[PDB]
RNA sequence: ACGAUUAGC
RNA sequence: AUCGU
């Protein structure tokens, strides 16, 4: 039903609509957070060993 | 109204239901073609002022250009497959020439060549007017395909 | 309390594994043994959803880490 | 015991345990029919009531005072109740009325409102006008209800006594606890066992077609009569809904709260957002889990083509993050008496942390534990109260900004630095775009519409003949004939061979009155404007249906919860798009001529 | 730095688009259809058909084969660029395998 | 201001306010509130504003896209990012924005953010509806004047009433039923002698019953259709069952009935009062105040007062009596009540007439009716309710569930209230407001008042199906109004074309009735209802081509059935016609040429 | 094989209903 | 959801019901393909949800290898002569190769 | 008892059914 | 009815009427081959004894 | 001389 | 809203 049955807003840009819904997103920023995480789990295991 | 006043054409409000009547069609068909077309074609005389508004515009084309309407154009994109949409093409395509726009040829072209697409194709000039562009939006006299 | 009496009634109406199969183990009117039969099909069609099968509204121990 | 011996065969065949036959169901309504208020009583005494079925009832609701305290006579000679609490305390006083009875004949017990007091007010007394005013709009607080409560007090008794119902897809009994555990039910006993007395008639009150009589007892007020009726609906609610024993009382507290304060109706009105506010404004403080439709509606929009994609868990980070609705909760709870209730209610609220059944059929409860009761005040006060509030226009259009006038009508320059520019722009696009649209000519069209106000229903035919007749004209009359005479089609029939000249002079005519009632809200008045009146204002309404149809998205909705737009709602209340409530306060008053009319009428 | 797709990307030259029928996924549809309808038309089903419904059949193949569905042309050349706009800030990182 | 409670209060009073009950104050309402929304959006808001993240969300909505006004309400919806929801302190100075913005011009937005949503007195949290059961009392009734109460049938129209909203809002259904059963033989008897009324009346009028013929109790529920068809629809449920009932107590009948078989169903429903109730129900419930004695000559100069009003364009005139002209020379009496724009006079009479106090004889004579009815003894059914039930159905497989059993859609059915739970999980709500659906099958738009769209069309498709000549439609169209070169289209159009099942169905006087109108029974009238048997043609459901219009029908007569059962909706397959497909529309053509 | 059942019925233990007759009863 | 949230195509099964619509068959056939395949394509459940996930699975191959499930399968094997049987072909060979 | 299926008929001998 | 105890070949009898319904003919035709067939074959239960 | 007067949808 | 008083 997917495949057969889709369409775009009769009148869009991409660019535009593609520039309003990313923008919330990228400010978020939890992307910052993990690696932190990842460097504590490398260390741990390292002096586990 | 000084077109009316004066104009010895009048209604004949039958002749269209009077020349589908007697249509010979089979009653077990879902689709009918003269039913289809007695209500996509309803008159109801403010046609004839409408034409008449056409017919006066001839005077005045260096300030007033009388396109034809967006709404008579079939929503989306028609189907040669649709009777509806073949029935509207076949509206637009009688209409059209009694418009003052220039660029009315290239406008009925394309609103022939928009419900066929797929099912028939021809080259395009470029990818922003290509082919399954409305019919309406060729207004500029250098929009014409070179096809 | 409402919160056991519904889920309760859940479990009533919702609940009722590989191995071969073993030799072991008209006029129609309205009855509850009838409605009771439809109901059944139509849980296990429910039950038998791919998505639903799967499905679960609170995440485990795991997931949310 | 009365009730089974009286309907043996009865409640066995309506609870599903034999056949359901017609001479069972007509042997059992004779007994219905036969049935006195005072036996309904007794069988109501015959209940054996628990406790958990038991709240305190304060000795004040049967002490009032007097209402000679209330009203007063103020300038053009009208009467009307003077206010204690603020420019709302209009409705009926909560004071006693055992001095305006005289017994009725053919039994002794009952009696109405004298005709001494009626014809002393007639004359021109001032007390006796007071008296009498109050007593009819006693009466008229007292007849809000479809029959006698006996009834349905009576039908509940006799459905109930069947007890517990099997259910054939749950295939067990229903775990609802029985009339010994009714709180409201109880309350209406102790109330009418208190009023009653040593008196051998036990109904405080007996509902006929045209007026009520009152048992005359010292501790009878006037508040008794919605009382009773708000404690029978808890109680069919609470019987027919499976409703928890806790909100019931809660609402019960606040009924017996209502009815031992000044005025019933005002108080009533006062608290109506009690249940709303503290548990539909404040659930879902912390979430960890529920499932919640997954609506995505179309991008061709004045359609609402709505669709259904599954269903998605919610996560923690949808939660409440609205700003609290504590402090004006408390504050409200603090004022009037009822921090008990209002702390019961945000204590239970927050208990609930997942979007399961049983929070919504919470909510439901606590929805439903609210008082529907049809507020009713002097028509002299409502009409004083609605239509002399007038709107608050602090930038006005100013004077510099119009031109000369149009005959009655300035047009609005577009050079102006009013925000009232673009207003005028849509209206007169939305003129422009009917006027040149065609089906407004053809006389079908213009007929209907001629002929949508004209309906057999009132229109102030009086005044309107009154107008008419000022100028000399004169219109027949048709009499012998059993039409009414104060129609709108009347006034139809009188305005055919007359031309728009001479009836233009009707357009100015006074318009009469109208009121009707609502639940848990002030009654409306409404002016049918006469027919010629409906007929000027056609273009009007014209314009304003193209702009609903094609400038805006909106809708034009029916009456029934059927007949609604339900998934514009289950969309807007997803938790992942939350939705604002906009609400105008008094929009009947907030259009004038100063702002609002006076740009429409020019753009139009 | 890299993302596989199973389906194969080319990116848009323009930001205004509309229906087309080049691609992989209309393509496939098309010869779905083109071979039920040589199903249908086989010398050994054709006579099993009554004539009416020979020509329903292959009226719905066509109308299905000529659809105005963007769908296609999404999952070719704009879906790509939301997926990999995504994936960088991702509490999973992409695990993939050729 | 001339009021009854306070003796010596009238007076005359001046005011500024816009009046209502006039004909454009919902629609001038709305438009102004979208106007000044929209103006607000637009250029009022990013004049007075400071941060950009609020400029950021005010800047991305409009009324087009997300706000729906109607009247003195409104709703404004806000839609997620990609990132969750919007910060609600945006929205809070939003909304002091939007409270500051419209004092300006005197207006008190009462301006709510709780994070649920409401909406023409409706209550949604979570996208699930709550049912605000005390705005519906049950005892409660609005009186402004003091006019007394109308009689007895009125207080039974009440009840019904009562019944109805008590199913809109989910009550517990077997106590709700119950109750409603209670009510219903409380107020069953009145004296004058002594009035009742049937059991089976009430039944008629849409309340289900419980258990009868030595059936399992609490096996019917309540989305009974009302009328004809509900009556079919239990009847067709419980028949063989019912006569074997009949036949094991003393009703016994040598003749063979196609329906009943030998169980003397008529001597049964005699004694049963069933006929007498069904029959009953049919009477109207107010005194019939209409059609009082009236000199003559007065009621002929008010109809000519009436007609001039209608008509005062001649030309509309010259239409109506045209469409008169053809229709004499073609219509032929083939429809006995063609409506017309000349009769119109006479229906606002009739209205004017009602709307009055009805004299002591006309009460009597009300009552009179009620006894004759009770007394007489009927020997059959109306002829649509022995044309159903020569149909029989079939009931093989459920639906697959089209909402998941664990997604809390409205308040009160749940688990612990089975029926409305199955019903709703098995068949689906709604998602596309009732108001357009049904306008999109009109023929007409809208009509004259005094006049029904449905009556209209109605006639135009029993014109139809009675063999008619066009031109017997193009002249009923011109009676109505229409101009002759549109009727003569429009007739040609509805000649040959085929229309959705509500508006054929509405040929016999078949309508959804209102307790279906919160569940998507569009899907199973299309789909989940299907004519041809399981097993093939059965070469008795042999529908010809020609009165193709039976498959409406046949579709309600199933789907009656297929509601009305307790549990899971299930598909439902046709099995058997008695006297052919021919002789059912012969019988319903039959019918059609009477009323 | 059609079997219907006519006559001398009672109620029934789990549900308190009264049945039509014996078989319809088991 | 997330690709919900950004993606600008929305899925609206209209369009088929309109193109199945304005096919043209005779009334007197014992059955019909456009009501058949109208009938075969309403998801079961009616959610729509096993699409956005299918694409986001394309991220995860090497732990998720997501299939089509049994039950979307024809329950016994299959026969061409059955229009039902075959729609259910087509839905089959046109979803694989996501 | 046994009962016909064209026409609910309760025919009480087992044989005059057929 | 010892065999019976034994033989895993169960029925469904359904298969005929279910392989039967999908067959293509029109209405107005008066033999309708599948319904004859399915008369003349009448699928029951105990007939395979 | 007084009296059973009302919206729009 | 005059015959009800
Ligand atoms: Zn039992
Ligand atoms: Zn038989």
């Amino acid at each position: 039903v997917a495949l057969l049955s889709g369409k775009y807003p009769p009148d869009l840009v991409t660019n535009v609509w593609y520039a309003d819904a990313i923008y919330p997103m990228y400010a978020d920023t939890e992307v910052f957070s993990n690696l932190q995480r990842d460097v504590i789990t490398c260390e741990a295991v390292q002096t586990l060993v | 109204v000084l077109l009316q006043r004066i104009s010895p054409l009048q209604i004949d409000p039958t002749i269209i239901s009077n020349t589908m009547s007697t249509v010979s069609e089979s009653t077990t068909q879902t689709l009918s073609p003269a039913s289809s077309i007695l209500g996509k074609l309803r008159p109801s005389n403010s046609d004839f002022s409408s034409f008449r508004v056409a017919l006066a515009g001839w005077l005045y084309n260096g300030v007033v250009t009388t396109v034809i309407d967006d709404s008579s154009y079939p929503k989306d994109g028609g189907s040669v497959t649709s009777l509806e949409n073949l029935w509207d093409f076949f509206i637009l395509a009688l209409a059209l020439p009694l418009t003052t726009d220039p660029c009315a040829p290239v406008k009925a072209f394309m609103t022939l060549a928009n419900m066929m697409v797929g099912f028939e194709t021809i080259p395009m000039d470029n990818q922003i007017y290509t082919q399954s562009r409305r019919a309406s939006a060729f207004s500029t006299p250098h929009t014409w395909p070179r096809c | 309390p409402m919160s056991t009496r519904i889920a309760e009634a859940t479990s009533a109406i919702v609940s009722k594994v590989g191995l071969p199969p073993t030799a072991s183990s008209g006029n129609m009117t309205l009855t509850s043994s009838e409605i009771q039969r439809h109901i059944t099909e139509f849980i296990s069609s429910w039950q038998n959803h791919p998505i639903v099968q799967v499905s679960a509204d609170v995440e485990n121990r795991k997931t949310a880490q | 015991s009365m009730i089974l011996t009286q309907f043996g065969p009865f409640i066995e065949s309506i609870s599903g345990i034999t056949d359901q036959s017609n001479d069972v169901f007509e042997n059992a309504a004779k007994a219905f029919s036969m049935f006195t208020r005072s036996d309904v009583y007794k069988a109501l005494d015959e209940i054996p009531f628990s406790e958990d079925a038991m709240l305190p009832i304060p000795p004040t609701i049967y002490t009032k005072p007097s209402h000679d305290s209330y009203y007063y006579i103020d300038a053009l000679n009208r009467v009307r109740r003077k206010t204690y609490q603020g420019p709302d305390d209009v409705y009926v006083p909560n004071c006693s009325i055992v001095e305006l009875l005289e017994p009725h004949e053919t039994l002794t017990s009952y009696g109405r409102l004298s005709e001494a007091i009626e014809n002393r007010a007639k004359d021109g007394d001032s007390q006796a006008r007071i008296a009498t005013t109050y007593g009819r709009i006693a009466e008229s607080q007292a007849r809000q209800i479809k029959a006698p409560l006996e009834k349905f007090v009576l039908a509940l008794l006799v459905a109930e006594a069947g007890g517990s119902l099997y259910d054939p897809v749950l295939q067990k009994y229903d775990e609802i606890p029985g009339l010994s555990h009714n709180c409201p039910l109880w309350c209406f006993r102790e109330i009418c066992r208190h009023i009653s007395g040593p008196l051998p008639d036990r109904a405080p009150y007996l509902y006929l077609s045209a007026g009520v009589f009152w048992l005359m007892s010292p501790r009878m007020t006037s508040a008794i009569p919605p009382l009773l009726s708000d404690l029978v609906n808890l109680a069919i609610l609470q019987q027919t809904a499976g409703l928890d024993p806790s909100l019931v009382r809660l609402g019960v507290q606040i009924c017996l709260h209502a009815a031992a304060s000044s005025s019933y109706a005002w108080f009533i009105l006062k608290t109506k957002s009690i249940f709303p506010q503290n548990t539909l404004h404040s659930m879902y403080e912390s979430l960890e889990g529920g499932y919640c439709p997954n609506l995505e509606w179309l991008e061709p929009r004045s359609d609402y083509k709505f669709m259904y994609m599954g269903a998605m868990p919610l996560s923690t980070k949808y939660a409440r993050s609205a700003p609290s609705n504590d402090k004006k909760a408390r504050e409200l709870g603090e004022k009037y008496g009822l921090s008990s209730v209002v702390s019961e209610l945000r204590r239970r609220t927050k208990t609930y942390s997942k979007h399961d059944f049983t929070s919504v059929r919470y909510i439901r409860d606590a929805m439903a534990c609210t008082s529907g009761i049809f507020l009713v005040r002097t028509p002299t006060e409502t009409v004083l109260q609605e239509y002399t509030q007038s709107p608050e226009i602090k930038v006005p259009i100013p004077q510099k900004d119009w031109t000369g006038p149009i005959g009655e009508i300035r047009i609005l320059k577009d050079t102006t630095s009013s925000i009232a520019r673009y207003l005028y722009r849509t209206w007169y696009l939305a003129a422009a775009r009917m006027a040149a649209q065609p089906r407004t000519w053809d006389p079908l069209f213009q007929a209907i519409m001629r002929s949508q106000y004209v309906t057999a229903r009132g229109g102030s035919g009086a005044t309107l003949r009154e107008s008419l007749y000022a100028i000399n004209v004169s219109l027949p009359d048709f009499k012998g004939l059993p039409v009414k005479a104060a129609t709108k089609i009347f006034q139809a029939a009188q305005l055919a061979n007359l031309p728009f000249s001479h009836t233009s002079v009707a357009i100015l005519a006074d318009t009469s009155m109208g009121l009707r009632n609502q639940v848990q809200r002030r009654p409306r008045s409404i002016m049918p404007l006469n027919v010629p009146q409906q007929q000027v204002s056609a273009p009007h309404t014209l314009t304003a249906d193209y702009i609903n149809y094609h400038m805006n998205l909106s809708t034009t909705s029916g009456s029934a919860v059927i007949e609604k737009v339900i998934p514009l709602g289950v969309y807007a209340s997803s938790p992942p798009n939350q939705s604002i409530n906009i609400d105008i306060s008094a929009c009947d008053a907030s259009i004038t001529w100063d702002f609002f009319l006076s740009v429409i009428m020019a753009a139009i | 730095e890299v993302l596989l797709l199973p389906i194969d990307h080319q990116p848009a030259n323009v930001t205004t688009p509309t229906l087309d029928f080049t691609n992989e996924l209309t393509n496939w549809r098309a010869r779905v259809c083109e071979l039920m309808k040589n199903l249908v038309d086989n010398q050994r089903y054709q006579p099993g058909w009554t004539q009416s419904l020979v020509s329903s059949m292959r009226g719905t193949l066509g109308k299905l084969k000529l659809i105005k569905s963007m769908t296609p042309m999404y999952l070719q050349q704009l879906a790509p660029v939301e997926l990999a706009v995504i994936a960088p800030m991702l509490p999973f990182p992409p695990f993939q395998v050729p | 201001v001339n009021d009854s409670f306070s003796p010596g209060n009238d007076f005359t009073h001046m005011t500024t306010t816009f009046p209502s009950g006039s004909t454009a104050t919902s629609t001038e309402h709305t438009a102004n509130n979208s106007t000044m929304m929209e103006t607000f959006l637009t250029v009022w808001g990013p004049e007075h504003t400071d941060d950009p993240d609020v400029l950021r969300l005010m800047k991305s909505l409009t009324i087009q896209r997300n706000y729906v006004c109607q009247g003195d309400d409104g709703l404004m919806i806000i839609d997620g990012n990609t990132a969750g929801k919007v910060n609600s302190e945006t929205i809070q100075k939003m909304l002091e924005l939007i409270s500051k913005y419209g004092e300006e011009f005197g207006w008190k937005y009462d301006i709510a953010y709780d994070g649920t949503a409401e909406y023409l007195k409706l209550y949604f949290i979570f996208g699930c509806r709550i049912p605000n059961l005390s705005r519906h009392p049950i005892v409660g009734k609005e009186r402004a004047n003091s006019s007394a109460e109308e009689p007895w049938p009125a207080i039974l129209d009440q009840i019904m009433g009562i019944f109805f909203n008590g199913v809109h809002d989910g009550l517990q259904w077997q106590r709700w039923i119950r109750y409603s059963w209670a009510l219903c033989c409380a107020f069953s008897r009145q004296r004058t002698g002594y009035l009742q009324y049937p059991m089976w009346s009430f039944v008629y009028w849409g309340l289900p019953l419980v258990k009868v013929f030595g059936s399992d109790p609490w096996i019917f529920s309540w989305y009974m259709p009302t009328g004809d068809l509900g009556m079919y629809s239990w009847i067709s449920l419980i028949r063989p069952l019912m006569t074997r009932w009949m036949v094991a107590n003393g009703y016994v009948t040598d003749k063979c009935s196609p329906v009943f078989g030998n169980a003397d169903y008529r001597k049964c429903f005699n004694e049963l009062k069933l006929y007498q109730g069904y029959y009953m129900a049919q009477l109207p419930r107010n005194p019939k105040k209409s059609g009082r004695a009236a000199p003559r000559e007065v009621r002929e100069q008010f109809t000519q007062a009436l007609s001039d009003y209608l008509m005062q364009n001649p030309e509309l005139k010259s239409r109506v009596l045209r469409g008169r002209s053809e229709w004499e020379k073609y219509g032929a009496g083939i429809i006995h009540n063609p409506p017309s724009l000349f009769d119109v006079p006479h229906k606002w009479y009739q209205g004017a007439q009602e709307a009055a106090t009805a004299t002591r004889e006309e009460l009597a004579e009300m009552d009179e009716t009620l006894m004759r009815a009770r007394k007489h003894s009927y020997s059959s059914f109306s002829k649509l309710l022995e044309a159903y039930l020569l149909v029989k159905w079939r009931m093989c497989e459920a639906r697959e569930p089209s909402v998941d059993l664990r997604l809390p859609l409205c308040a009160g059915i749940d688990p612990l209230n089975s029926d409305p739970f199955l019903k709703m999980v098995s068949v689906g709500p709604m998602l596309q407001s009732t108001r357009k659906y049904f306008a999109q099958t009109l023929f007409m738009a809208k009509t004259v008042s005094g006049l029904d769209v449905n009556a209209i069309d109605s006639a135009l498709l029993r014109l139809r199906t009675l063999g008619a000549d066009k031109k017997a439609l193009t002249a009923q169209l011109l009676m109505v109004g229409l101009q002759e070169s549109e009727a003569d289209a429009l007739a040609g159009k509805i000649m040959l074309q085929d229309v959705n099942t509500v508006q054929l169905a509405r040929v016999v006087n078949l309508a959804v009735p209102d307790t279906w109108m919160s569940l998507d029974f569009d899907t199973m009238f299309k789909h989940h209802v299907k004519l041809l048997p399981k097993d093939g043609r059965h070469l008795n459901t042999d529908i010809p081509p020609r009165m193709g219009w039976l498959r409406a029908i046949l579709r309600f007569l199933g789907a009656g059935m297929a509601m009305t059962a307790t549990g899971v909706a299930v598909d439902i397959y046709l099995e058997d016609i008695h006297g052919g497909g021919r002789s059912l529309g012969q019988r319903f053509m039959t019918w059609m040429r009477q009323e | 094989p059609p079997t219907a059942s006519s006559g001398h019925g009672y109620q029934c233990h789990v549900c308190s209903a009264v049945l039509f007759s014996p078989l319809d009863l088991d």
